[PDB]
Formats: structure tokens, C-alpha cells, sequence
């Protein structure tokens, strides 16, 4: 069963005393029904639609690294409505492994 | 022979010097997240079952 | 029993009360509510306490009704819907009394099986 | 364009729109049920069209199971997001897509134009010979709409099987559930032609094989080997859905998720071997009857583990998310509601308890509970989850406390008292009654008015 | 009274938990190590000791 | 084309007319009707009245009405 | 013999023969496994 990642205890010590847990809001923000102008057309209302997508939406932390939005499944990886072609590019599946060929480094 | 990629040619996502020192700090955040993680998980299934 | 004897890395409240506190609420208004168990202004933070000067790991908790109307709101600082009280008042009372917390426990269950036995028999 | 779309998505859409247009009409069908049997009398059918009252309850069951929840939660949100989960562009057979959902609305006025021409009359949604082959030309009719509905279901499934060849990542547990559904299409479908043939030559080709020397027990057999598989092709799909919406508004991954797996195969193959638990009453042999009740007893235990493994899925969870959303309340409903039919389903699985149990207003509540609340609301709770994706909008669903709350306590009021009256025993299939049995009656026609009143609250 | 406090007190003594024998691999926390995170955290469940 | 991205685009950004949902809602009012209509005629054909008369095939007192 | 109003009449009512004595008993015989297995159930349905 999976129970997170293993750690190390030489992993949980800091570099100062000071460092307490990071206190960034995770909370993207508040939010309603996506309100469209009356004045954009079929394709400005389109652009707004794309601009409000969730999915899209992640939170940098104090490295510059950010922590995008993550779903169990696909099905919330699609812009919302759904468009009629989606995944254009195949979706990448990352497995991981230890195997390793010398081609790959150079010394 | 194979094609060869090289890793030092890619362009990076922009992060400023301030936030390429705290990564660090960062990872020491994600291992506590991690143990905390783990311990917990031993607590709660205790409870409820 | 988390903070107590399985994680020494959490803030640990002080129990201001071990019953809920009844308070009159407003929907569209927004409270704070003390997590140290500290402050004299309970259940709300009072500027004074260990949440409201950020000390120790002690945040105010951000709290809005839906609805205006009387909610019941956590004193023992630990319930598991806190701010809001569900019972883990008297739950964490046991683990400080547990002589009394069997009697309490015998009480009601002595009541629930005479009711249902009376009615089913 | 509208009709020539193959998108599969667009598909998908159809067939809830069409499940929601012909269910209008199958709900219909329920008022005048209910209506009818508030009290001792007649209210709304004479004594002289009591053949309407036996069209209305065979249409009433064939159409909710065939035409509504069938194609809503096997044709409906599997079209939508199957692919979608598979992450690949879009489905295996796009042209074969497009021929289902037109068929499916094409056997639909099949069978509504055969209420207003031919002769009302009715059989039952079970087409038991020899009544079915001795009455007027809806019955053919109604054969053709079956026979129809048929291909598209079995051409569905053929399209469902074939992502296993595409799939480009992880077999969820949802994709799963629809598998299995289209494997038991596959094999329960030829078998279910073959009678449905043989009730046509009866019909229309001067056979003799339910007349005297050829068995009527016969039909019964083939039918309930694909009746039985019938109600779990309903029901795994409902299950899949179920899954999908506890891991996700819980935050949780599914636990044990290849003992749910194997649960949903697990069922399967016991579905399709203890058909005879609706022939019991019939005169089959010792041996068999205790072969069918033994191994009937058995499903309990696939479908108890994934009962169980929902349940987790739920414990835990995060305490500041909100609860309300209409979707998560559906979700946990169900786990509710369908231990409650499951569990009476075993109490009828005991043949010597089903002898008093059969063809009673019981039985009726029994798949009620499972399909008229368990089914219904897994499918709303599918599409809830999927507003955003789908679009939908011009209705107050999604926050709707008070649409939950009355549904639940109304749909209760319906079928809780129909478990009663099977003891003091009223039969199915009939509309007059005794007296003495007016007061439950009447309690779950008052529940059946008020469900109807709540529907139109929502938009 | 006294009775109630003397059996009160006794029952208190012998219930004080014991740490808990972790059923998982977890590391051993730095030694010297505080409070790191705050009560903002999703809410763990107080339980009783067994 | 920006206009094609979504299925149903019209009707996802909200400019769709109206007719459409009132025709979708006229097809569930007519399959309702398929119950209704049926069951006035039969009991018409059978009986010469539309709809009966709760208990109007038993035995009523002389004032029941 | 014949159904009464406003009864339960849980698992049967009115036997006259040993065989109903039989279907009535083997109903509540499981009809308390049946509570067992829904209480327990439904007592976990919670956060
Ligand atoms: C001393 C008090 C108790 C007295 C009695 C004791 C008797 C002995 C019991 C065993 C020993 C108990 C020892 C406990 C010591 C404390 C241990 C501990 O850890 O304490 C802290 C711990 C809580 O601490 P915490 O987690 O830190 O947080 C504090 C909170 O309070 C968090 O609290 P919580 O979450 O734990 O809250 C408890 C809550 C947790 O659970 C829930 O809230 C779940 C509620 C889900 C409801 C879902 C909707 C259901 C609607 C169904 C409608 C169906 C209609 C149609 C039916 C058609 C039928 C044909 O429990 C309930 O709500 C009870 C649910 C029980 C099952 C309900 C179903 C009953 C079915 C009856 C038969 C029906 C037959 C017909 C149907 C078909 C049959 C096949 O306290 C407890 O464990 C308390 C448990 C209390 C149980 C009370 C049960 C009363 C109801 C009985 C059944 C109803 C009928 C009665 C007549
Ligand atoms: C002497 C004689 C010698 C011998 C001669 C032998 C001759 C042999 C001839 C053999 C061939 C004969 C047949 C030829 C067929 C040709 C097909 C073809 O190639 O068409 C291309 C042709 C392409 O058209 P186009 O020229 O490019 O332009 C079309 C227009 O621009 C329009 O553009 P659009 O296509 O985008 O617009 C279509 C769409 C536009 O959309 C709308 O109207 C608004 C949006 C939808 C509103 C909401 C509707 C309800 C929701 C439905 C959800 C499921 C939809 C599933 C997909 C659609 C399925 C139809 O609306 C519709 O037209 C139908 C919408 C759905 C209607 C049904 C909905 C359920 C109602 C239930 C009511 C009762 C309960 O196809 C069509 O567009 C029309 C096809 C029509 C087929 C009709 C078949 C009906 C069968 C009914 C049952 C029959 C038995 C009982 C009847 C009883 C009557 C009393
Ligand atoms: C006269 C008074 C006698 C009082 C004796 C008290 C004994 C006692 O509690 O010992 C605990 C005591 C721990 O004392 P502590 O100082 O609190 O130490 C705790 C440490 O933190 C760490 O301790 P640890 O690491 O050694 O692990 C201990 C912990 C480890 O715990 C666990 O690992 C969890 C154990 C519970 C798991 C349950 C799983 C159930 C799963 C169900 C799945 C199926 C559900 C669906 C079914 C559907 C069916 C249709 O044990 C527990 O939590 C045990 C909880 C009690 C289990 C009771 C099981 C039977 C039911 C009894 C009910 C009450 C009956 C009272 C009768 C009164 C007279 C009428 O243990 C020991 O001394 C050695 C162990
Ligand atoms: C269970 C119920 C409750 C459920 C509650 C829970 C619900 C939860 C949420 C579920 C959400 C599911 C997913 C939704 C996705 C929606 C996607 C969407 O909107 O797609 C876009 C799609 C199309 O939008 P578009 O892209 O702009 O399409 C443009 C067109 O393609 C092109 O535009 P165009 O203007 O060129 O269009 C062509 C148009 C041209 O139209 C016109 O020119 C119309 C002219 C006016 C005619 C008006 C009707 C006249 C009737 C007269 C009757 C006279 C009777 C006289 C009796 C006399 C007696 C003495 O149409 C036609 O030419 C063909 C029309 C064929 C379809 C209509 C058939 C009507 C019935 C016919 C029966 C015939 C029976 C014959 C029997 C014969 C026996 C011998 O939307 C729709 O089609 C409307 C959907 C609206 C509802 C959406 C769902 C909302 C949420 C649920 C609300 C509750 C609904 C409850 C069910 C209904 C209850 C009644
Ligand atoms: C989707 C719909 C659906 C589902 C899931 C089921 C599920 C089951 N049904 Fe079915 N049934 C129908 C729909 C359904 N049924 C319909 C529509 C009819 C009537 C058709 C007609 O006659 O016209 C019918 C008729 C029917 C009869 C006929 C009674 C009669 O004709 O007199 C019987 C008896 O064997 C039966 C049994 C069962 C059993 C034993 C299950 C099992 O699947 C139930 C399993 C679930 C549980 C058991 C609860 C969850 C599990 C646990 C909580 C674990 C713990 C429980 C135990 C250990 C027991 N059903
Ligand atoms: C899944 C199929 C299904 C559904 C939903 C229902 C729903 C209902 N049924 Fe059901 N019924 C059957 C299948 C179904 N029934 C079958 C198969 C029989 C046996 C047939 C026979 O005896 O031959 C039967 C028999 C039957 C009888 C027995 C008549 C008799 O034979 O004597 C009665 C009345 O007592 C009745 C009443 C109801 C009521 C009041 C509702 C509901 O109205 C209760 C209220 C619930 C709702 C109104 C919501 C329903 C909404 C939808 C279905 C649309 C969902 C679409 C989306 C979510 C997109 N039904
Ligand atoms: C799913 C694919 C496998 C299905 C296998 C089903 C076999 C179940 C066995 C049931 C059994 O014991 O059969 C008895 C039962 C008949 O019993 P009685 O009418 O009482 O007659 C007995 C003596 N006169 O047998 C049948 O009806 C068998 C029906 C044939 C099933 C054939 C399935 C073919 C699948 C391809
Ligand atoms: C009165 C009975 C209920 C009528 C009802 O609700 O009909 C709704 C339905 C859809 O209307 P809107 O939801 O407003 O859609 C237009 C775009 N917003 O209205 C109609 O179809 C109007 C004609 C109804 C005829 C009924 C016979
Ligand atoms: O049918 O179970
Ligand atoms: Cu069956
Ligand atoms: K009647
Ligand atoms: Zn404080
Ligand atoms: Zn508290």
C-alpha cells in the first residue's frame, strides 16, 4: 500500500533554526460562474472562457517552483467545457525506474 | 549512432537568484510534509478502524 | 492524542473550556476564532493571545455562516470541525477524566437501552 | 450540423438528453401507477381499459430500464469521458457511435406511435409466453423496439472493447466497470436474440414451442439468463461512477482498488450464472434450487467489499472542504440506499421466503431502491460531478440542499411502504386491491405526487 | 468526595498513554526540534488512547 | 477558428436561441402526452367518458356524489 | 387468512400450516443479521 514518500532523518534536518513549514495558501482564489462581457463576440467570449481555467492555475513557492493543479484522473485535465479536439498531443504518462545507459552521461 | 540531446541548451522557466537559494529550504519543507504524511497515516487508520 | 503522543511538531492548544461555546452569528460577517485557548475574548481571538501575535505556530481561524442563527462553537480547541463544535469537547474531556468519562458513558448508555428495550420489548 | 456529429462527446450528450426526454415520459407512466392504486376503486382507468393499466406498467418497466437508465449510464457518461480517462483523442468507432444514439431514438417512436395505433393492451415488461404470444400486434411492436435496441447495445459494447487496444495509459477502475458491462452485453445479448426470435415465430410464424408439449418454462430460462446480467450491466456502471466521485471530492485514492476490480469481475461472473433466482416459484428441482440460492447468496460478498471500500473513502476526508455539493451528497446516498435494496435482495434470495415474496409489491421496492433511487442518483451524481466539463447550465442542482433533502425523504415515502404491503401480501401487476390495504397504499401515492412537484423546483 | 478524587486519580494514573509503536517506517525526528507547522492545518482527529 | 474550439460554442458561451431549449422542452412535454392522450381515448372507447368517477364501478350510497 | 389495515405484519402474518410456521421464522431468524449488516455499515458513513 502506499503511505508517501520514505524519509531519510539526515533529509529533516535544516540549514537554520529558524525554518518553520512554508505558509503559502493553497486556496486559488474566489471564484462564481465565469461572467462574460456583452460587448465580446463568439470569439473574445471564447478567449475568456480559456482565460479562466482552473486547471491552468498553480502556486509558486519560495524556490520559484511552482505546484500546478492535479487531478486523479484526466478528465479534469480538458478545458471546461470540453473541446471537440483535446488531447491533439498525447497525454505523457511519467513512469519512473533505475535503469540507466552510458550514452546518456558524459564525463 | 544514436541522436544526441543536450540538457545545457535548454532554456529555463525564469526563477529569480532570491528563489534559487531557497530550494534547500524547499526540499526540508517537502521531507516534513512527507513524515508527517506517513505518521499520520498510522494514527487515523488506528482510530477508525 | 495526535499532538500528545504521536507528533511533538504541531502547536498544542490549551483547553479554555471543555463544552462549546453558544454564540449568536451573522451571514456575510467574518470571525476569528482562538486556536491557543488563551485569549478572553473566547471563542474569538481578542489581539492579545498566541493566535492573534502569530506565536508558536498559532493562527486565528477564519470562520463565515451561511446562514444567520445560534452555532455552537468549539472551546476544547481540538474538535475535529473547529471552529465548530461536533462533540470532541467532551471526547477530549474523557481523555483528561477517564473516571469520569465512564460515568457519563454508563449514564447514557443506560438510558438508550431502557428507551429502545421499553419501546421494542 | 446536428445529426451527422460523430464527436464523441457531442454523442454523449445526446443520449442524456434523449434518457432525460423519455424519461419524462416513463415518470408519466409512474403518476398514473400511483395514481391509480391510491385507493380501492377506479380513479382514473375504467373497468373496461383495464388493458391500459397492463400497457402502462410493461411500457413503464421496459422504457426506464432500456431506453432510460441504460442508455444514461452505458451510453450517457461513458461517451463523455471514457475516452477522456483512456487519454486518447477520441473513440475507436466514430461512425458506429453516430448509428447508436439514432437507433436508439428510432426504436423510442417505435414504441410511443405503437401506444397511440395499435390496441393497448400488456404482458409485462418480462413478455412472459404464452400471454405475450396470444395478444394484439403491440406486442410485435414492442419485439421490434427490443430487437432494435438490441444492435445498438451490442454494437456499444463492441466500441467500449475496443479501448483496450488504444488506451494509452491506466485502466481506471471506472473504465473498468464499463468493460465488464460491455463483456456481459456480449455474451447475454445473442441469447437474449435467440428467445425474442422464438417468441416472433410463435407470434407471426405459426411455431408451437409455448403450446402444449413445448415448455413455456423454456422462455423464462433464456430471458433471465440475460434478465439477471441485465441488472448488473445497470448497475456497474453506477458503481464506476461512484468511485470516480468519493476519490476526487475526497482528495483520497481509492483504496484496495484492484480488490474493486476484482469485485466487478467477481460480479459478473456470478450474474451470469444465477439467473434461476426469478424462476423459483416455477417447480425446478431440489438440487437446483439450492445450486441457484447458494450461489445467489454469494454475489453478497464481491459486492460487500466494495461497499466497504467506499465507506474509507469517505472517512478521513478533510474537514473545511464543504459537504453540501449535491454531488458528494448523491455519492454518499448511494452507499445508504443500496445496502438497503441489496439486503432485501437477499432476504428474497431465500427461495422458501420468496414464495411468500413472489410477485409481490416487495420485490417492487426492492429494485426500486436499487434502480428508482440507486441508479437515478448515481447517474445525477455522475453528471453533477461533470457540470464544468459538460456545460450545462439553467439549472439550480448544483448547491441544493433542499432538493436533496426532499428527494430522499419522498422516494422513501414511496417504497418503504411497498416492503410492507408484501406481507400482508398485495400482488404486483394488479390495480384493485382489498380494502384493508388502502392506508400503505395511499401513503406511498401521497409520496409519489409530491417526488413529481420536486422536479420542477430545480430549474 | 475523597473516595471520588482517590479513585479519580487512580483511574487518571494507570490511562496516562504510552508512546505509540509506530506500525510504519518513519525516520526519527532531529533531535532539538520545535514546533514547524501551525494550527491552520487540515484538522487531525483527536483520538483516545487505547 | 477561436468560434470552433468548443462543441456547442454558441450555447457554452451563452448566446444560443432561446427556440432551442423551448423545442427540447415541447419533446418532453409531447412524450409525456403519450400516456395521457392514449389513456383518455381507450377509456372513452371502452366507456364513453374520458376519466371515471372514483369509485364509480362499485356499489354508492343514494346521496354519494 | 386475510390482510388487515394498517399492518406491518413483518415476515407474515396468520400461519396455518407448519410450512408458513417455517417461512416466518426463517425471516426473522435473519431479519436481526440484516440490522447488523446495515447499522454497522451506515455507523461509518461520516468524515
Ligand atoms: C454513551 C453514548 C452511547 C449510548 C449507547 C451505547 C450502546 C452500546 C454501543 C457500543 C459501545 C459504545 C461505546 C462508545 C464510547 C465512546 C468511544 C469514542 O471513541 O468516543 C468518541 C467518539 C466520537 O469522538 P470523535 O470522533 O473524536 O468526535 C466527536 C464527534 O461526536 C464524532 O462523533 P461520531 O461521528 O462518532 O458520531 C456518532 C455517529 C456516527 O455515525 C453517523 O453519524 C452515521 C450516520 C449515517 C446516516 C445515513 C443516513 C441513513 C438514513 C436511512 C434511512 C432509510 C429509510 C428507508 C428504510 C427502508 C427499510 C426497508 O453515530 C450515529 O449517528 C449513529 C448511527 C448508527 C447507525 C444508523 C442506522 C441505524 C439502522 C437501524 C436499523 C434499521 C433497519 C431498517 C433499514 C434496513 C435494514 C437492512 O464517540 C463515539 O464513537 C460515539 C458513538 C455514538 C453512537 C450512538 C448510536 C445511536 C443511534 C442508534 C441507532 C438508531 C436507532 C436506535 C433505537
Ligand atoms: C413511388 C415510390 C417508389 C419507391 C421510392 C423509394 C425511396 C427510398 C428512399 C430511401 C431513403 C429515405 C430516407 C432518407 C433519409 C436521408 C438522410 C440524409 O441523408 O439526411 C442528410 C440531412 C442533412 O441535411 P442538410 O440538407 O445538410 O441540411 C439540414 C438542415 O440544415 C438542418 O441541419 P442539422 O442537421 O444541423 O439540423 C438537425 C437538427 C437541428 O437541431 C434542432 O432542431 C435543434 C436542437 C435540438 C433540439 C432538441 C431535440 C430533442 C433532444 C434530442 C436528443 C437526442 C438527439 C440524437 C441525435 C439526433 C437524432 C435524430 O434537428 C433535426 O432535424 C432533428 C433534431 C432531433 C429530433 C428528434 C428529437 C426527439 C423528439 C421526440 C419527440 C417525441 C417524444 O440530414 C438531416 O439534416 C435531416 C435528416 C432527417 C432524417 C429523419 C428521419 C426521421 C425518422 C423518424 C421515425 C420514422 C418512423 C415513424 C415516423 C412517423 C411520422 C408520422
Ligand atoms: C477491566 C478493565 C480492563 C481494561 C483493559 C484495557 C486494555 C487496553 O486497552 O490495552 C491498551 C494498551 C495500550 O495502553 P496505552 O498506554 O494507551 O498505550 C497505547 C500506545 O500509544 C501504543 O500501544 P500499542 O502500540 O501497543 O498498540 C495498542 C493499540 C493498537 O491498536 C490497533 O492497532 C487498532 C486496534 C483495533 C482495530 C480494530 C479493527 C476492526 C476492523 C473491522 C473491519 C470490518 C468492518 C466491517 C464489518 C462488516 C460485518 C458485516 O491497541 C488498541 O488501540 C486497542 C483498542 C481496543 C481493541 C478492542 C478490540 C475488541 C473490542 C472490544 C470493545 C470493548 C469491550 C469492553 C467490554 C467491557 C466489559 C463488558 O495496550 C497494551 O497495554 C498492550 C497492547
Ligand atoms: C427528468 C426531467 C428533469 C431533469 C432534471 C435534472 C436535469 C439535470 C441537468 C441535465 C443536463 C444534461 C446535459 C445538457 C447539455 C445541454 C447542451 C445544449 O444545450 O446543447 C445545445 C443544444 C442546441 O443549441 P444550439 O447549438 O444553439 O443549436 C442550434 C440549432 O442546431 C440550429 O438552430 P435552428 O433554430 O436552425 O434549429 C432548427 C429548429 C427550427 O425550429 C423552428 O423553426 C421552431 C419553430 C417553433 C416550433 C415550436 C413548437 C411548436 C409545437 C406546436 C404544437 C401544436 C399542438 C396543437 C394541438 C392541438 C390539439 C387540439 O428545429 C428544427 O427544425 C427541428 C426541431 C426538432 C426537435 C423538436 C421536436 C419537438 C417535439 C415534436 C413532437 C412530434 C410528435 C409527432 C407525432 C406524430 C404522430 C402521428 O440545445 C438544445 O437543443 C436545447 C437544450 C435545452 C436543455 C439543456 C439542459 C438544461 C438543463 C436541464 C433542464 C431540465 C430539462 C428537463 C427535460 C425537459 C422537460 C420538458
Ligand atoms: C440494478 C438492479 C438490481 C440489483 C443490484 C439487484 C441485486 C440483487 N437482486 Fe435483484 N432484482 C432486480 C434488480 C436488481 N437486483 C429487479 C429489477 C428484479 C425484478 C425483476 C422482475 O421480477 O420483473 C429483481 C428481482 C430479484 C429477485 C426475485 C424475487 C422474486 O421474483 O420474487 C431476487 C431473489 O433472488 C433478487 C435478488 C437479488 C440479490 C440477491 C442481489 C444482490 O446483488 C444484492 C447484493 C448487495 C448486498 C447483499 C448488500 C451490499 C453487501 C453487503 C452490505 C455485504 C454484507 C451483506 C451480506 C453478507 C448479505 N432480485
Ligand atoms: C430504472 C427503471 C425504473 C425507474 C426510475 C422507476 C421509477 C419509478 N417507478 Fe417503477 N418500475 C420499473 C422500473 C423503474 N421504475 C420496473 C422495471 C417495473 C416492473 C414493471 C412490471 O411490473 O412489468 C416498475 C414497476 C413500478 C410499479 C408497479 C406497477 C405494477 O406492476 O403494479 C410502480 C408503482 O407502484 C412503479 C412506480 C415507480 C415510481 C413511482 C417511480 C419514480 O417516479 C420514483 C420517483 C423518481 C423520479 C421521478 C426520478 C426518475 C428520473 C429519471 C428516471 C431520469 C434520470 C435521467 C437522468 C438523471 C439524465 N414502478
Ligand atoms: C455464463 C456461462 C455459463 C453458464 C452456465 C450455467 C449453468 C448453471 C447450472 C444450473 C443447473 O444446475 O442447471 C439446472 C437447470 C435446469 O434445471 P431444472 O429445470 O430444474 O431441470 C433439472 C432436471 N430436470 O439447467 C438449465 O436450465 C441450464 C440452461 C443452459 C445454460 C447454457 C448456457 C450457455 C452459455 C454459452
Ligand atoms: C408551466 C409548466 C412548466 C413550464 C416550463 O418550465 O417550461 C420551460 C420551457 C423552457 O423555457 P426556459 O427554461 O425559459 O428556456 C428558454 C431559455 N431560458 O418553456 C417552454 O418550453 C415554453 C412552452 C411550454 C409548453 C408546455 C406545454
Ligand atoms: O435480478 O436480481
Ligand atoms: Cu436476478
Ligand atoms: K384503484
Ligand atoms: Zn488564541
Ligand atoms: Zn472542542
Amino acid at each position: 500500500i502506499y503511505e508517501g514518500q520514505t524519509v531519510q532523518e539526515s533529509e529533516l534536518i535544516p540549514q537554520e533554526d529558524d525554518w518553520v513549514i512554508e505558509e503559502t495558501n493553497f486556496c486559488l482564489g474566489r471564484n462564481c460562474y465565469v461572467r462574460f462581457r456583452e460587448e465580446d463576440d463568439l470569439a473574445r467570449r471564447a478567449l475568456h472562457q480559456m482565460d479562466s481555467q482552473l486547471n491552468k492555475m498553480h502556486t509558486r513557492l519560495r524556490d520559484g517552483t511552482v505546484i500546478p493543479y492535479m487531478s486523479f484522473h484526466p478528465d479534469e485535465m480538458v478545458d471546461r467545457p470540453a473541446p471537440i479536439h483535446t488531447f491533439s498531443e498525447k497525454p505523457l504518462l511519467k513512469w519512473t525506474w533505475d535503469e540507466t545507459y552510458e550514452e546518456a552521461y558524459d564525463d | 549512432k544514436p541522436l544526441k540531446i543536450y540538457r545545457s541548451r535548454l532554456p529555463l522557466p525564469y526563477r529569480t537568484d532570491e528563489e534559487i537559494s531557497q530550494e534547500k529550504y524547499v526540499n526540508w519543507c517537502g521531507r516534513w510534509y512527507s513524515y508527517r504524511q506517513r505518521l499520520q497515516g498510522d494514527y487515523y487508520s488506528r482510530h477508525y478502524f | 492524542t495526535w499532538t500528545e503522543i504521536w507528533w511533538e511538531h504541531d502547536p498544542t492548544p490549551k483547553v479554555a473550556q471543555y463544552r462549546p461555546y453558544v454564540c449568536t452569528v451573522e451571514s456575510g460577517k467574518v470571525y476569528w476564532w482562538c486556536a491557543c485557548g488563551e485569549s478572553k475574548t473566547q471563542p474569538w481571538v481578542d489581539g492579545h493571545c498566541k493566535c492573534s501575535k502569530r506565536e508558536g505556530g498559532f493562527r486565528p481561524r477564519r470562520w463565515e455562516p451561511e446562514h444567520d442563527g445560534v452555532r455552537l462553537f468549539c472551546g476544547c480547541k481540538s474538535c475535529f470541525s473547529s471552529p465548530t463544535w461536533n462533540g470532541g469537547c467532551f471526547t477530549k474531556w474523557m481523555q483528561s477524566n477517564p473516571a469520569g468519562g465512564m460515568l457519563y458513558c454508563f449514564a447514557a448508555a443506560f438510558g438508550f437501552g431502557t428507551l429502545t428495550v421499553y419501546r421494542k420489548f | 450540423f446536428y445529426i451527422l456529429v460523430n464527436n464523441n462527446k457531442r454523442i454523449g450528450i445526446y443520449y442524456i438528453k434523449l434518457s432525460i426526454i423519455i424519461g419524462i415520459l416513463g415518470i408519466v407512466l409512474s403518476y398514473i401507477i400511483r395514481v391509480e392504486l391510491y385507493n380501492s376503486g377506479n380513479r382514473i382507468i375504467k373497468y373496461d381499459n383495464v388493458n391500459y393499466y397492463n400497457m402502462v406498467i410493461t411500457l413503464h418497466g421496459l422504457l426506464m430500464i432500456f431506453y432510460i437508465i441504460m442508455p444514461g449510464l452505458y451510453g450517457g457518461i461513458p461517451l463523455y469521458i471514457l475516452p477522456i480517462l483512456s487519454v486518447i483523442t477520441d473513440i475507436v468507432l466514430p461512425r458506429i457511435n453516430n448509428i447508436s444514439i439514432i437507433i436508439v431514438l428510432i426504436s423510442y417512436i417505435v414504441v410511443i406511435n405503437s401506444i397511440v395505433i395499435e390496441y393497448n393492451i400488456g404482458t409485462g415488461w418480462t413478455l412472459y409466453p404464452p400471454l405475450s404470444i396470444i395478444g394484439t400486434v403491440i406486442v410485435n411492436m414492442i419485439l421490434y423496439g427490443l430487437i432494435i435496441i438490441g444492435i445498438s447495445s451490442i454494437i456499444s459494447a463492441i466500441n467500449f472493447m475496443n479501448i483496450l487496444i488504444v488506451i494509452d495509459g491506466i485502466i481506471y477502475v471506472y473504465i473498468w466497470s464499463i468493460i465488464i458491462t460491455s463483456v456481459l452485453l456480449i455474451i447475454s445479448l445473442p441469447i437474449l436474440n435467440g428467445i425474442l426470435l422464438m417468441i416472433l415465430s410463435d407470434i407471426y410464424f405459426n411455431s408451437i414451442y409455448f403450446i402444449l408439449n413445448g415448455d413455456v418454462v423454456l422462455y423464462q430460462h433464456l430471458f433471465w439468463y440475460f434478465g439477471h446480467p441485465e441488472v448488473y450491466i445497470l448497475i456497474l456502471p453506477a458503481f464506476g461512477i461512484i468511485s470516480i466521485i468519493l476519490s476526487v471530492l475526497n482528495n483520497k485514492i481509492i483504496f484496495g482498488m484492484k480488490s474493486m476490480i476484482l469485485a466487478i469481475i467477481m460480479i459478473s461472473i456470478l450474474g451470469s450464472i444465477v439467473w434461476a433466482h426469478h424462476i423459483y416459484t416455477v417447480g425446478l428441482e431440489l438440487d437446483t434450487k439450492i445450486y441457484f440460492n447458494n450461489l445467489t447468496l454469494i454475489i453478497s460478498i464481491p459486492t460487500g467489499n466494495k461497499i466497504y471500500n467506499w465507506i474509507i473513502l469517505y472517512i478521513g476526508s478533510y474537514n473545511i472542504l464543504y459537504n453540501g455539493y449535491q454531488s458528494l451528497i448523491f455519492s454518499i446516498m448511494f452507499i445508504i440506499i443500496f445496502i438497503i435494496g441489496g439486503i432485501t435482495g437477499i432476504i428474497i434470495s431465500i427461495d422458501i421466503i420468496d414464495i411468500g415474496l413472489h410477485d409481490t409489491y416487495y420485490i417492487v421496492s426492492h429494485f426500486h431502491y436499487i434502480l428508482s433511487i440507486g441508479a437515478v442518483i448515481s447517474l445525477l451524481a455522475g453528471i453533477l460531478l461533470l457540470k464544468d466539463i459538460i456545460g450545462y447550465y439553467n439549472v439550480i442542482i448544483k448547491i441544493n440542499k433542499y432538493f436533496g433533502l426532499l428527494l430522499f425523504i419522498n422516494i422513501n415515502i414511496i417504497f418503504t411502504p411497498q416492503f410492507i404491503i408484501g406481507f400482508n401480501v398485495m400482488p404486483r401487476r394488479i390495480l384493485e386491491y382489498s380494502d384493508n390495504i388502502i392506508v400503505w397504499n395511499l401513503i406511498s401515492s401521497i409520496g409519489s405526487i409530491s417526488t413529481i412537484l420536486i422536479l420542477l423546483s430545480i430549474f | 468526595a475523597a473516595v471520588r478524587s482517590q479513585i479519580e486519580a487512580a483511574v487518571y494514573k494507570w490511562t496516562r498513554p504510552r508512546p505509540p509503536r509506530l506500525g510504519v517506517a518513519v525516520p526519527r525526528s532531529p533531535p532539538g526540534t520545535g514546533i514547524l507547522f501551525h494550527t491552520n492545518m487540515q484538522t487531525i482527529r483527536y483520538s483516545l488512547s487505547p | 477558428n477561436l468560434e470552433d474550439h468548443f462543441d456547442l460554442a454558441e450555447y457554452m458561451m451563452k448566446m444560443h436561441n432561446p427556440m432551442s431549449e423551448y423545442l427540447y422542452w415541447i419533446a418532453g412535454f409531447v412524450s409525456g402526452l403519450h400516456g395521457i392522450l392514449p389513456l383518455l381515448h381507450s377509456n372513452y372507447y371502452f366507456s364513453g367518458m374520458f376519466l371515471p368517477r372514483d369509485n364509480d364501478n362499485t356499489q354508492l350510497c343514494d346521496d354519494s356524489w | 387468512d386475510i390482510p388487515w389495515p394498517a399492518r406491518t405484519d413483518w415476515g407474515g402474518h396468520d400461519p396455518a400450516t407448519p410450512f408458513a410456521e417455517l417461512m416466518i421464522n426463517t425471516h426473522s431468524m435473519f431479519w436481526p443479521v440484516a440490522i447488523f449488516i446495515y447499522v454497522s455499515a451506515i455507523y461509518m458513513v461520516k468524515k
